[PDB]
């Protein structure tokens, strides 16, 4: 009871009509809420590529290369799953 | 001594013949041969406890010794008789020398430590990391005989400092510096371990910064 | 408390066994906590003054 | 007659000058009373302490590589060749009363300065205190952070020491000399020749006591002036709009609490200078190229650069009869880090499209993408900082050094992504929690309904309640919501007597009634001002 | 005389609704589900050891 | 019942399980490895002398 | 289950409250044959 | 927000109405204390095995228990239990400040007990006996020092409960919290009585 | 709470019998007399169940027959105000993390990480306990 409701008029300025919606991100209008999926897909692919490329180096070790392979493989698998699901409309 | 040799043999036969095969020859891929290691190597290694070793790993860790001084001497005498090699220092009475190994000069000992020891251990004998699971341990537990014998016989991935390379006077100075740096109180407060940047930054972020943020939260108003 | 700690800082700074003591020497313990006492007194004094002001 | 003296001095001031209007403006200036807005004040106060201790240190420090045998008081270093810088640092530590304390509190103040700059940067970035206005303020603040980093780098390198000289040899020499087109030319021009050139420490002393601190002071003046005249932004709240500042005036409350906070911060710094040992240069022998330790780390603010050096995978290029060492990789990495940090507000505005004049902060949860990016960046910074410490981490926490190095290498691309995803989802879920609180009221204890065995949490609505039980959902207003009746008027009136004994009932009733009346008055004033503004 | 249901129940749920619950979970039902998933993860981890 | 007796406590129980479990698994990342001695962890084999 | 596990509670009489709830006719039967074993 | 949807004057109340129903907090505390009894049972088993394997002179020659300092501390712990029960009575009443006084003196006497145990530890360590020094020393130190850690935990609970009473109005919730803290303190003093009778008298 | 108390009373009877018989048959007919580990463990698990059962019996005599204990008790009989059950809280995870930082400090013998884990544990336990008592901020 000892609390007063808040009235806020923040200055707005993309108009959010495209991208994310309040049902998905409740505070979409209040700040940057949408990162294009292409950005994250390409970022994951480049992270996997960097992990694979680190195999080429001055290390006589081999478990290091195998760890890089595994992490790059799971990253690529996640990116591929996301891309495939969004291509099919989030199915399976 | 005859009985000392016999006791060393009996301890050896029921302690290490599984990995330093009888006849002191090493078991291929379990332990090196102890021929030529000498009494100093046995004293250091067993007294630090590394040798009753129950795993083959990156490094044999230290542990409580499995033998008392008399049994350490027995094992060392047995190994010295079988192989023949460096001998642990001893005082006038016959016991392993502890105070006699404190070199008079400490500046010289510190210079030698920095040139040779700090390379991996620390500025002041705290531990250090090594390539693959190895590490140089803190020297604050080691007693003067242990430090001297560690130099005399490179235990593991540690350069072997012969008497010719580091005259016993230089080793005594290094021992004096090690003990002095270990037993010396931190001037200026609690030395957070011995590593400056990392413990100092953590203590900042945890003690000073939480204090500042908590005081700011007390003074200000959440909103 | 801030004032008493400031006076403590003054008295400790003026009269305390400062100066390096070689090693294992009588007075080495006093020297080891000489500087910590300076900092303790100073920080406690000004921190107590600040706490009083905040209160 | 102190009152008469004060009145006469005020009349004299207002006759010689005419500062009445300006002084009244300064005193009446309103500052929001949020705790997170004191984070910059922490950095400012630490900077002031740094200046005060640095003057004292300069009164006793001698910058020079001129070799000297100590012949001082510290026995463990006697007759050892050392530079005059190291000798006078040892003299400050030992043969000057309180010199050890002064240098220790100076170094602790440097560490707190860096840490508080980092925390203030986090606050502003996550609350969006940089967009449209204050973007130049963010830019100069980024320059200030970089200057502080390098200032501390030159500071702890100032007393020629084994640890700090090894750090200099690594970074300043190797990185500088590896740069392709002009690397050796920059190295020789900074060091007056080869690495141990006889002018390095004097040059760093100039840079560290006058040049860089002068620039830091000028930029702090610009920063504070910008904050002062571009009125401080505030979080959304009851009476807080984009065209007003709700808080407390400078004179009565803000000034006193800021001074008290300065006192407490300097008290914390002094306590830590006393009780905690920082940079025991006496333990760290004089610099010699042939000697080194295993730690070999820089202060925590340069620890991320050092960790980048450690983690980057030894990629070297050899053009026609030339070499491009791995130092250039880390140099370009630092350049990119600083460029992105300086240019973020413009990058953010280009990406999103918002150039609107923003005076109301936004809660980090309300901006999932930016809080996610900041969490990702903080994760990368922490990864690099701990990679620099992998040596001691491996030593103490028994993990192989190669394992720590490769954990850093893999994480610096894996951990940022994990933290980004987790922070994004966490922000959205905080928003969802806020919405559920808005539409259902706060949660409380469970009650079993009379006729049937239904269990209902017996919520408490935060707004007008519909004719039936369920309330009319409110609309989110960018301000925190009370998720515990704890923090509302529920169970908050203990006997106001004392810790050990009570007070008379009449006094207790008077006190509690007066407090309740004051709370009603404050809430009503906020409500009426809000209604007047929005109606 | 007929009910307006969804063709299929909500498959997963809106972004960012579970992560904060897990941290702040106080519903035994969710905690029990966290137990089952986490415990089963250790079954796979511990079970993989048996294969070696 | 609607909930457990101490529903913040059972939340702590899960997290104590999870984090307690992880630091036991953490023996693997160490160069030496996890605990050599069997699940039973008999006394003489477990002391600092054996399995150090 | 709804948060707090229940919007209702049936008459609890035996070790099968839900069986009694869903099959009231069995309630008498579950008692008649109980002791036969 | 007319008045409140939950007609309660405390954001946090008793977890069940204790007049007709058991106090859940008390039940849980009693069960957990019964478990801590088994923890101390493990410690007692260690001590008794060492005692059995001792060769007649259970406290070795170097060690010598100081009843002069062990009787005052146990008496002080019993007094602390009595004062804690008085504070429990205050908490059963609405006497916030009476509870605070009783629990403050209980905390002071428990701190005195901890300091006396530390003094006896210092004296014993000076006179030879040590954890690594002897099996008797080690089992004695494990038992009595784990009890001392439990006493420190009880002291922390006391100060924490007192802070809670300071920050919120006294209610049946805080009364029950005081009651369960007192249950912990009574369990601690009972296990101390057992440890005293075992270490010193029974030996 | 008659059945709740009687369960622990039965457990106490059985554990007391087990402790007594073990102590007797180990004092005599054992290689080295009383085992002194199993005996103590059995005695103090008897004590565990005895404490719990005694408290439950005290409560059973102190409280009238609850609806839960009463057969033929309608749901409406127990319908009423259940007490405060803590809603969402993130303090348990912090307590677990602090205790884990103390535990790793104990495992890897790091007094500094023990000292900090314990501080951490005190802070998080204070937060959990004060969660629903921290009055509104007074400015
Ligand atoms: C050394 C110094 C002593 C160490 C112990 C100090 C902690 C006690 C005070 C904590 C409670 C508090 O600040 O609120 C009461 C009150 C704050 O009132 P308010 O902020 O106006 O309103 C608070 C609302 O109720 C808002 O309520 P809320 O529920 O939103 O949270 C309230 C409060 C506390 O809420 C909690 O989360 C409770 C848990 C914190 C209590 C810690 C106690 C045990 C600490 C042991 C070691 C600490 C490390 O939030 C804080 O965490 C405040 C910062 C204190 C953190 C303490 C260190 C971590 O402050 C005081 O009574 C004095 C506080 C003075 C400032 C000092 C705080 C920081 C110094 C400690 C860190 C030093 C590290 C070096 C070691
Ligand atoms: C160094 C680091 C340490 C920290 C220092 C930084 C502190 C900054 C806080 C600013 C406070 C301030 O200036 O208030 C003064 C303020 C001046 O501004 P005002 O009165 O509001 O005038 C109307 C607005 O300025 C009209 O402005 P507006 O609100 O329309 O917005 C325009 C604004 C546009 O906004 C900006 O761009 C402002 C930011 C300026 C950028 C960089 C300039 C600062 C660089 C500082 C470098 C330091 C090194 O431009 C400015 O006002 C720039 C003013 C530059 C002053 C900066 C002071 C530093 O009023 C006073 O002068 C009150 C003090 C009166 C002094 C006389 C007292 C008695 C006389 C006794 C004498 C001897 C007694 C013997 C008998
Ligand atoms: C051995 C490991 C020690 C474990 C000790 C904790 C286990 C106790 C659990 C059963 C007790 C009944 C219970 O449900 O606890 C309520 C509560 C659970 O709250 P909830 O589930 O949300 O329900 C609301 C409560 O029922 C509402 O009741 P409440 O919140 O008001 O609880 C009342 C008392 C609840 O009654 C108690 O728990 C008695 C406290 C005795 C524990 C003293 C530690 C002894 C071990 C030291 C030697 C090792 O709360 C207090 O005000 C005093 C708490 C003081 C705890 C001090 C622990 C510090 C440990 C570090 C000591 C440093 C020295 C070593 C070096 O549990 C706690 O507050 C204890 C925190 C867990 C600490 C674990 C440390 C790791
Ligand atoms: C052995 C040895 C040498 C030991 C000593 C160590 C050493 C070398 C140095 C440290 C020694 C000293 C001198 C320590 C104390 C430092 C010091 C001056 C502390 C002052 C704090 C104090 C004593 C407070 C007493 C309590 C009290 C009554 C407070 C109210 C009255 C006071 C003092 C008000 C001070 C107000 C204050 C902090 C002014 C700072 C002036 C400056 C630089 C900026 C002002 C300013 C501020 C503060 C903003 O926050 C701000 C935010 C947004 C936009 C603009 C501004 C802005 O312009
Ligand atoms: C900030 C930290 C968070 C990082 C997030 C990123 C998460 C991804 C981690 C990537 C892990 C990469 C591990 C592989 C790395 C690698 O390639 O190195 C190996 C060593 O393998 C290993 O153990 C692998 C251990 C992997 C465990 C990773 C644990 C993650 C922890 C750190 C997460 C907790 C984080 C805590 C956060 C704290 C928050 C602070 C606020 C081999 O070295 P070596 O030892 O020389 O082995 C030789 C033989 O090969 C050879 O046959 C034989 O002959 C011998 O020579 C042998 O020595
Ligand atoms: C809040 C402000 C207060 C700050 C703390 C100030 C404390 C002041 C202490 C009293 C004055 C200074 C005493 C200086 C005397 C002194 O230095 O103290 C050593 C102890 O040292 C230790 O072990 C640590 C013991 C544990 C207690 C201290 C722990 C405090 C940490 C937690 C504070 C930093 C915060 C970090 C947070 C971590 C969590 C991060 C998530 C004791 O000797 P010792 O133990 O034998 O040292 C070994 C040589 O001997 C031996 O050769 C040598 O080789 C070494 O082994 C050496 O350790
Ligand atoms: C689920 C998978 C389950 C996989 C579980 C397998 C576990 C077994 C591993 C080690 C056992 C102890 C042997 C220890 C000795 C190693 C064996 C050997 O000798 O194998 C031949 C060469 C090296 O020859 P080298 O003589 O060692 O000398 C070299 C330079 N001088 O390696 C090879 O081609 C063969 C590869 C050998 C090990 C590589 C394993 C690393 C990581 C796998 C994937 C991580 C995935 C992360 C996912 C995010
Ligand atoms: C020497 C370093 C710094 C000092 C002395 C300093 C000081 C301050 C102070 C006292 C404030 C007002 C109080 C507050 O907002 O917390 C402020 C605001 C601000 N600072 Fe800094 N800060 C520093 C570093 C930085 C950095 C690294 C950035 C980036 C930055 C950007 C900003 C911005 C954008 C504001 C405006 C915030 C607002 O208007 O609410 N500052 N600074
Ligand atoms: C502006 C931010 C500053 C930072 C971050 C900073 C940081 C540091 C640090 C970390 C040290 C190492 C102290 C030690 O190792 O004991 C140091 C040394 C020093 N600082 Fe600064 N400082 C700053 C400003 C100043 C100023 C303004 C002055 C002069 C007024 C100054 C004068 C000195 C001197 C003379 C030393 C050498 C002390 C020694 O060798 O022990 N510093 N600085």
């Amino acid at each position: 009871m000892s609390s007063t409701q808040d009235r806020s008029q923040l200055d707005p300025e993309v108009e959010r009509h495209t991208g994310v919606d309040v049902e998905d991100v409740p505070s979409a209008e209040w700040g940057w809420s949408h990162m294009p999926i292409g950005v994250m897909h390409i970022g994951g692919l480049l992270s996997a590529a960097f992990l694979l490329v680190m195999m080429r180096g001055n290390h006589v070790g081999h478990v290091e290369d195998w760890f890089l392979i595994g992490f790059a493989a799971v990253i690529v698998a996640l990116v591929g799953r996301n891309w495939w699901l969004r291509r099919r409309g989030w199915i399976r | 001594q005859s009985a000392l040799l016999r006791t060393g043999k009996q301890l050896f036969e029921t302690s290490c013949v599984s990995c330093h095969g009888a006849n002191l020859q090493g078991v291929p891929d379990r332990g090196p041969s102890l021929i030529g290691t000498g009494e100093a190597a046995v004293y250091f290694q067993v007294s630090t406890g590394r040798m009753p070793a129950m795993r083959g790993e990156a490094q044999a860790p230290s542990k409580p010794p499995h033998f008392d001084e008399s049994q350490i001497d027995a094992l060392g005498a047995y190994v010295q008789a079988n192989g023949g090699g460096p001998t642990v220092p001893r005082d006038d009475h016959g016991a392993v020398a502890q105070e006699s190994l404190i070199g008079g000069d400490v500046a010289r000992g510190g210079d030698l430590f920095r040139l040779n020891c700090a390379s991996c251990h620390n500025f002041t004998g705290k531990g250090g990391a090594l390539s693959s699971g190895k590490y140089a341990p803190d020297l604050g537990d080691a007693n003067p005989a242990q430090i001297y014998t560690a130099m005399l016989t490179g235990p593991q991935n540690m350069p072997k400092f012969s008497d010719r390379q580091l005259t016993p006077d230089e080793k005594r100075d290094i021992v004096a510096y090690v003990r002095e740096s270990a037993e010396t109180p931190s001037y200026g407060g609690y030395g957070l371990g011995g590593f400056g940047p990392a413990p100092e930054g953590m203590a900042m972020w945890i003690i000073g910064m939480v204090a500042a943020i908590g005081v700011a939260m007390w003074i200000g108003s959440r909103a | 408390l801030g004032g008493l700690s400031g006076l403590a800082l003054l008295l400790v700074f003026l009269f305390w066994p400062w100066e390096y003591q070689p090693f294992g020497s009588e007075g080495e313990f006093l020297y080891s906590l000489a500087t910590p006492l300076y900092g303790l007194t100073f920080g406690l004094s000004i921190l107590s003054i600040g706490i009083g002001a905040v209160l | 007659d102190f009152a008469k003296l004060a009145a006469a001095q005020g009349d004299a001031i207002d006759s010689r000058y005419h500062p009445s209007a300006a002084v009244r403006r300064q005193l009446n200036k309103v500052f929001p009373t949020h705790w997170s807005f004191l984070l910059g004040e922490i950095a400012l106060y630490s900077f002031i302490i740094l200046l005060l201790t640095g003057v004292w240190l300069t009164l006793f420090f001698d910058p020079s590589m001129a070799h000297v045998t100590y012949d001082g008081v510290y026995q463990p270093l006697r007759g050892v060749q050392m530079s005059r810088a190291y000798e006078t640092a040892l003299d400050i530590s030992f043969e000057v009363r309180g010199g050890l304390f002064v240098r220790q509190v100076h170094h602790w103040a440097a560490l707190m300065f860096a840490a508080s700059i980092m925390v203030h940067l986090a606050r502003i970035f996550f609350t969006g205190a940089f967009r449209r206005p204050r973007e130049a303020n963010w830019v100069i603040g980024s320059l200030l952070l970089i200057l502080a980093m390098f200032e501390g780098f030159f500071g702890y390198s100032l007393p020629d020491d084994l640890l700090s000289g090894t750090g200099i040899r690594a970074a300043l020499s190797g990185i500088t000399m590896g740069i392709p087109v002009i690397g050796t030319w920059m190295h020789w021009a900074l060091f007056g020749g080869d690495f141990p050139g006889e002018i390095l420490i004097p040059r760093l002393y100039a840079l560290h006591i006058l040049l860089i601190p002068g620039i830091i002071l000028a930029l702090i003046g610009a920063h504070l002036a910008l904050v002062w005249f571009q009125k401080h932004t505030q979080f959304p709240g009851p009476g807080r709009t984009e065209t007003n500042v709700v808080g407390v005036r400078v004179m009565p409350v803000f000034a006193v609490k800021s001074g008290a906070f300065f006192a407490m911060i300097t008290g914390v710094l002094g306590l830590m200078g006393g009780l905690l040992t920082i940079n025991p240069i006496w333990n760290l022998g004089p610099y010699k190229p042939s000697q080194v330790s295993a730690g070999s780390q820089p202060d925590f603010y340069m620890m991320w650069t050092d960790g980048l050096i450690r983690l980057w995978p030894a990629w070297e290029f050899y053009p026609f009869g030339h070499t491009i060492p791995q130092g250039v990789w880390v140099a370009v990495g630092m350049g990119l880090v600083f460029a992105l940090l300086i240019a973020y507000p413009f990058i953010e505005k280009k990406v999103t499209g918002d150039d609107a004049h923003h005076n109301l902060l936004q809660r980090p949860r309300d901006v999932p993408v930016r809080t996610a990016i900041g969490s990702m960046a903080i994760a990368l910074y922490l990864l690099l900082t701990f990679a620099c410490m992998n040596d001691i981490i491996a030593l103490k926490f028994h993990i192989s050094l190669n394992a720590t190095t490769w954990i850093g290498r893999i994480g610096m691309v894996v951990l940022p992504a994990i933290v980004y995803f987790v922070a994004y989802r966490w922000a959205i879920s905080l928003q969802r929690s806020d919405r559920e609180v808005l539409e259902h009221g706060v949660e409380t204890g469970i009650i079993k309904r009379l006729p049937h065995g239904a269990y209902v949490e017996l919520h408490q609505p935060l707004g007008p309640v519909d004719e039936h039980g369920h309330p009319i959902p409110l609309e989110y207003a960018g301000a925190p919501l009370p998720k515990r009746m704890n923090k509302l008027g529920s169970g908050g009136a203990p006997g106001t007597g004392s810790f050990l004994f009570p007070d008379p009932a009449v006094e207790h009733e008077a006190l509690t009634e007066a407090a309740h009346a004051s709370e009603h008055k404050s809430l009503t004033a906020l409500k009426e001002h809000q209604d007047r503004i929005h109606g | 005389e007929l009910e307006a249901r969804r063709p299929f129940p909500e498959r997963m749920g809106p972004k960012g609704n579970l992560i904060y619950k897990l941290i702040t979970t106080t519903d035994h039902k969710l905690i029990g589900i966290m137990y089952c998933v986490v415990c089963f993860a250790f079954f796979l981890v511990g079970g993989l050891m048996a294969l070696f | 019942a609607p909930d457990v007796a101490f529903p913040r406590l059972n939340a702590l129980s899960f997290w104590l399980f999870l984090f307690g479990a992880l630091i036991a698994i953490a023996g693997f990342i160490t160069p030496g490895g996890a605990a050599d001695f069997g699940w039973t962890a008999y006394s003489p084999l477990t002391d600092a002398i054996h399995s150090p | 289950p709804p948060r707090h596990n229940f919007t209702e509670l049936p008459r609890i009489r035996s070790e099968r409250p839900a069986f009694e709830l869903h099959y009231p006719h069995m309630v008498e039967r579950m008692r008649a044959e109980a002791h036969v074993g | 927000m007319t008045s409140a949807v939950g007609t309660s004057g405390t954001a946090i109340t008793s977890r069940v109405h204790s007049l007709n129903r058991p106090n859940m907090v008390s039940v849980g505390t009693i069960v957990w204390l019964s478990s801590e009894l088994m923890f101390f049972a493990g410690l007692f088993a260690m001590y008794f095995t060492a005692r059995a394997q001792a060769g007649g002179a259970w406290p070795p020659e170097p060690t010598e228990l100081n009843l002069a300092l062990a009787v005052p501390v146990t008496l002080v712990l019993i007094a602390s239990s009595f004062t804690c029960q008085m504070g429990v009575f205050a908490a059963e009443r609405g006497d916030v400040f009476g509870l605070r006084r009783w629990y403050v003196i209980t905390f002071l006497m428990g701190l005195f007990f901890v300091l006396g145990q530390g003094y006896e530890y210092i004296h014993l360590v000076e006179h030879g006996t040590t954890i690594p020094g002897s099996a008797y020393g080690s089992v004695f130190y494990l038992a009595t020092g784990f009890h001392g850690l439990h006493v420190i935990g009880g002291l922390v609970a006391f100060v924490l409960l007192l802070a809670r009473t300071k920050m919120s109005k006294f209610t049946p919730a805080q009364a029950t919290a005081a009651i369960v803290v007192s249950y912990y303190w009574h369990f601690v003093d009972i296990v101390w009585i057992a440890l005293f009778a075992t270490i010193y008298f029974v030996r | 709470m008659h059945i709740e108390a009687r369960l622990f009373e039965i457990l106490t009877a059985f554990f007391a019998l087990a402790a007594v018989v073990y102590a007797v048959l180990t004092a005599m007919f054992a290689t080295g007399g009383v085992e002194w580990a199993g005996t103590t463990a059995l005695v103090l698990t008897t004590g565990l169940t005895l404490i719990t059962g005694t408290f439950f019996r005290f409560v059973a005599r102190r409280l009238d027959t609850r609806p839960e204990d009463y057969e033929d008790a309608e749901i409406s009989d127990g319908a009423g105000e259940l007490g405060f059950f803590a809603p969402h809280s993130w303090w348990p995870i912090l307590i677990s993390l602090s205790f884990s930082t103390a535990a790793v400090g104990a495992a890897l013998w790091l007094p500094w990480l023990i000292a900090a884990g314990v501080a951490f544990v005190i802070t998080s336990v204070c937060g959990l306990v004060f969660e629903y008592y921290w009055g509104p901020e007074k400015h």
